[PDB]
RNA sequence: AAUUUAAUAUAACUAUUAAUAGAAGGUUACUAAUAAAUUAAUAAUUAAUUUUAAAACCUAAAGGUAAACCUUUAUAUUAAUAAUGUUAUGAAUAAUUAUUAAUAAUAAUAAACUAAGUGAACUGAAACAUCU
RNA sequence: AUCAGGAAAAUUAAUGUAUACCGUAAUGUAGACCGACUCAGGUAUGUAAGUAGAGAAUAUGAAGGUGAAUUAGAUAAU
RNA sequence: UAAUCUUAU
């Protein structure tokens, strides 16, 4: 097979922003939660952006009679709503799937496994939703593997002292501001 | 007129279109203007655009006050002290000895001591048509050095005869501007220093004055990025 | 104690007496105003105590 | 256009005579305008017609 | 009005050769209050001309434009004044920024100490000027003021 | 040009 | 007759020159319905009341602050006998906004104490450092 | 020294070919301004290059809106202090003004080409449905 | 009576309140809008002397506002 | 009937 309707897609190349450079005119309010999906978000069978369609877009072709009188028809995939169990998330995740995709999931032995397969083909035939799910699972796995220590209290201890010092000079100091200051330190 | 147009800038695009007429339809534009103007007003010379206008005293080869011989005309081989240049036309108005035209004039513009409506008036003439004098006429003048003039109060160039640069044609010393006006501040007060850069702590002009001085909501002045902002931007 | 219009009138009188503003001065301080005004000739409908 | 009422009166200075002031003298520009109107709107045998 | 005249004649107006607008450099060494006064004088002059100009254009339908030229010239001076006011503020801000960089400030202090202070062949006057210049100490309280006091004490100890 | 010339002539007459 | 000099039927209108024209031209305050309110950027001053009134907010009202001691000797023009001054900032890339230059000026002030420059002292001067 | 032919402009398009690089309108006015840096060449010029100022409102997206309007208020807020200032048995309450800190916003930006999704009818077939 | 008759936006008390902007002409049963025209067409509302009367019908019409971008004669046939 | 699956809170 091929992933033509996926890998044809192109997204505007964001310029790498240096810390000292000037701002863009429209900077967003809330930050980027998820990683950027290489292949954007489908602009044709937008039905499939909400689910795990397995790179199965709608076809259009011809109904043909005994007289060979051609008439345009479309061929939809066998989509199905299906709440499937994630071991990593410890909850079942309900989404639209192609019956094919459900079969693949069953073969691979789980939904998390399906999401996390490292092949490029899989990545292509994950949606934007599928990509987000993958990210959620992978991040959770990483957390499970590696808890922070294998600092917050120190910051909390120092904060009031820092505030007092600021006041003695003359200025007031908030927590949030303190946190912002001492993130990289 | 009964206009009110002068207190605004209304119909701006239309005005621009009219003002910036294409140059290949310039004869069309000026034909009707010529017709409109009376004989005593209208001039033969082309009204050049402000781009191609002699603003510098190098661009003008001659200044009001210097003595010039006329040629390529009716009153040719005639010495004349040039009285004042016209800015729009790029030309000079000479004294009585220069080129003139006799034209009828209304009693609104009559000089004291006139019998007839007919009056001789000086026509404008280009710098190309007339050559300097010093008696010896000068073929062409070139500029090589520069200096501060005492009378003119400008860093003017040295008018040198073309070829031999040491033969300097000096500038004509202008008339003394005896200034007695209530709207012109005198030399002593105009230049007296009342400010000095002293304080780093106190800013010189107050905080409430800043909004007049510059636009605080300027769309042009872009903000600089931070680390947090970068992190927010990038996935 | 007294009505609003009367209070305003009293304030105005006080300001006149002072040689201060006969009106509440605002806070939006314009140091370098660029606005010009054209004093017009008086119409028949106006008095000598008016200016437009 | 904003009219104001003020506590002291005022009357403008009297406008100058045609001979006195150079600028305040509407004869010339009006005449010029008339001449322009004549010349642009002159068509055929009104070219021979003497000027006003 | 100007000398209670309905309209300034050609002779009553200031001639073009005698009059010049202000130079930006000339404006640059004038005090704030002086500049403000100049601006308001300019504005007043414009108003006088604007009244007159309007009368000329609306009623008589002239194209003499001396008043308009004068108004333009005044407007030029005004924007130049505005520019120098902005420029001075910017220069101050730049100086502040420079001082905020600590090493540079220290170097500047050292330079000051070497040449004019602590030397012979006035000092008190220099100190009083320096005090005002660099710190918030005239003859109220802040970290900067404290720092200046400490510096002064250090200088006294040295001398 | 003419207007300017006329003005100059007037000025000369005056002085 | 509408106008007595025009006895006969020329194609002249009852008023104006042409009835027709570009309809697509921005609205003014005079045009539109009773409900149509254009406004003239004059009054973002106070606040509209619940009942339809208005309440001025004086901290958001324009005053025009004039200097208390007006220097009347400063005039809109300078005497043309004075030359136009010219500053020079050689050895300063920033120019008049150069912080180094400002520091130098401050140092000079500290040393000397409000000494007038070449141009300020001598009116015949045309070029200057500061 | 004059005129004349041809060539050359800030002052045409179109077509080919070679080289090259891949970009504000409008409205009306409290009009919307610019300052400088050395280098070389030639005290002032001039080139190039670096920087810098101001730039109203509108053009879908602070939020409206019947484009150039209106509403909102960073000449704000939160403080802290400074001082004249008040209820108040210094003293805790506020009132400005003034500083300083800290907290935000600022989409007009092409068209052609390219890629992809969808995908005709007339017409051709001397008709016409397959086909085009 | 049946035909069953909109929506949606506190209280005292204390303390304020130096009064924003915008429409304002004339035209509107029309020559000043819509009808290609100064077009017998179209164009919303309250008033709308008195005397009459059932009445805003009909007569008149105090006041008001008009008498018009064709006149002057002529008045055959039609 | 923890396949689908409607509704409500």
């Amino acid at each position: 097979r091929q992933w033509r309707l996926i890998e044809t897609r192109k997204i505007a190349k964001q310029p790498n922003y240096q810390v000292g450079d000037a701002k863009p005119l429209h900077m967003p309010k809330e930050r980027k939660k998820f990683p950027d999906y290489k292949y954007g978000e489908s602009n044709i069978f937008k039905q499939s952006n909400k689910g795990l369609y397995g790179g199965s877009f709608v076809q259009f072709g011809n109904n043909i009679s005994e007289s060979k009188a051609k008439t345009r028809k479309k061929w939809l995939p066998n989509v199905v709503k299906k709440g499937l169990w994630s071991e990593t998330l410890n909850r079942k995740i309900s989404i639209k799937m192609t019956a094919k995709v459900l079969k693949t999931i069953s073969k691979e032995g789980g939904i998390d496994n399906y999401l996390t397969k490292e092949k490029s083909a899989r990545i292509k035939e994950l949606g934007p939703t599928g990509w987000k799910l993958r990210y959620r699972v992978l991040k959770r796995k990483d957390e499970i593997e590696n808890p922070p220590h294998k600092r917050r209290r120190l910051m909390s201890f120092l904060y009031p002292l820092e505030k007092l010092e600021y006041r003695s000079v003359g200025k007031d100091l908030n927590y949030k501001k303190f946190v912002e200051l001492f993130a990289d330190v | 007129s009964g206009s009110y147009q002068h207190l605004s800038n209304v119909g701006s695009r239309v005005m621009k279109r009219l003002g910036n007429r294409p140059k290949n339809f310039l004869p069309h534009s000026e034909k009707f203007i010529k017709k409109s103007t009376p004989e005593f007003m209208k001039s033969d010379l082309k009204e050049v655009d402000e781009k191609t206008s002699f603003k510098s005293e190098k661009e003008w080869k001659f200044i009001p006050g210097d003595r010039v011989v006329v040629m390529s005309g009716a009153s040719k081989g005639n010495i004349a002290v040039i009285k004042s240049f016209d800015k729009r036309t790029n030309s000079f108005i000479l004294d009585e000895n220069g080129p003139t035209k006799t034209v009828p004039v209304p009693k609104q513009f009559w000089l004291e001591g006139q019998t007839s409506h007919m009056i001789t008036i000086p026509v404008s003439i280009l710098g190309k048509d007339l050559r300097l004098v010093a008696t010896v006429a000068v073929r062409d003048v070139s500029f090589n050095g520069s200096y501060y003039d005492a009378d003119y109060k400008k860093v003017m160039p040295y008018r040198c005869v073309k070829g031999q640069p040491d033969l300097i044609i000096p500038w004509p010393k202008p008339d003394p501007i005896d200034v007695q006006t209530n709207l012109a501040t005198d030399p002593v007060i105009a230049r007296e220093q009342t400010f000095w850069v002293d304080s780093v702590v106190r800013n010189p002009i107050p905080k409430k004055a800043i909004p007049s001085i510059r636009n605080p909501h300027s769309k042009y002045k872009r903000g600089t990025l931070t680390a947090k902002d970068i992190a927010k931007l990038v996935a | 104690d007294i009505n609003v219009s009367e209070k305003i009138y009293k304030w105005t009188k006080a300001g006149i007496e002072q040689g201060k503003e006969h009106f509440k001065v605002g806070g939006n301080k314009v140091y370098f105003p660029k606005a010009r005004i054209i004093l017009l000739r008086p119409n028949a409908k106006h008095t000598p105590y008016q200016a437009k | 256009k904003m009219t104001i009422e003020m506590e002291e009166p005022f009357i403008w200075p009297e406008e100058p005579r045609p001979d006195e002031n150079s600028f305040w003298d509407s004869t010339t520009p009006d005449n010029m305008e008339k001449y322009r109107e004549e010349r642009l709107n002159c068509l055929g045998s009104d070219a021979n017609k003497p000027g006003t | 009005f100007s000398n209670k005249k309905f309209i300034r004649s050609a002779d009553d107006l200031p001639p073009s050769s005698h009059i010049r607008p202000w130079s930006i450099p000339e404006l640059r060494h004038k005090s704030f209050n002086d500049l403000h006064s100049l601006w308001y004088n300019c504005l007043r002059e414009q108003n006088v001309l604007a009244r007159e100009n309007h009368l000329l254009k609306n009623i008589v339908g002239s194209t003499h434009d001396e008043f308009s030229e004068l108004s333009n010239s005044i407007r030029t001076t005004m924007w130049q004044i505005r520019h120098v006011l902005n420029e001075r503020e910017l220069a101050y801000s730049a100086s502040r920024e420079f001082l905020q960089d600590e090493s540079e400030r220290k170097k500047f202090l050292d330079t000051l100490a070497n040449d004019y202070f602590l030397n012979k062949d006035e000092v008190a006057s220099m100190l009083t000027r320096f005090q005002l210049a660099i710190f918030g100490i005239s003859e109220t309280v802040d970290i900067n003021f404290i720092d200046g006091i400490k510096f002064l004490a250090n200088l006294k100890l040295q001398r | 040009d003419f207007m300017s010339w006329f003005k100059r002539k007037k000025q000369e007459e005056h002085q | 007759l509408t106008r007595p000099w025009k006895k006969y039927r020329d194609g002249e209108l009852f008023y104006g020159l042409s009835k027709v024209g570009n309809k697509r031209v921005p609205l003014t305050t005079k045009q539109g319905n009773k409900t149509m309110y254009k406004g003239t950027r004059a009054s973002g001053i106070g606040r509209h009341t619940k009942f339809g009134g208005y309440v001025i907010n004086w901290k958001k009202v324009r005053t025009y602050v004039t200097p208390d001691m007006v220097n009347f000797e400063l005039k809109p023009y300078v005497n043309a006998n004075v030359p136009p001054l010219k500053h020079e900032f050689k050895g300063f890339s920033g120019g008049p906004l150069d912080p180094r230059l400002q520091l130098l000026k401050i140092k000079e002030y500290i040393v000397n104490g409000r000494v007038q420059s070449e141009g300020a002292t001598d009116t015949s001067c045309y070029k200057e450092r500061g």
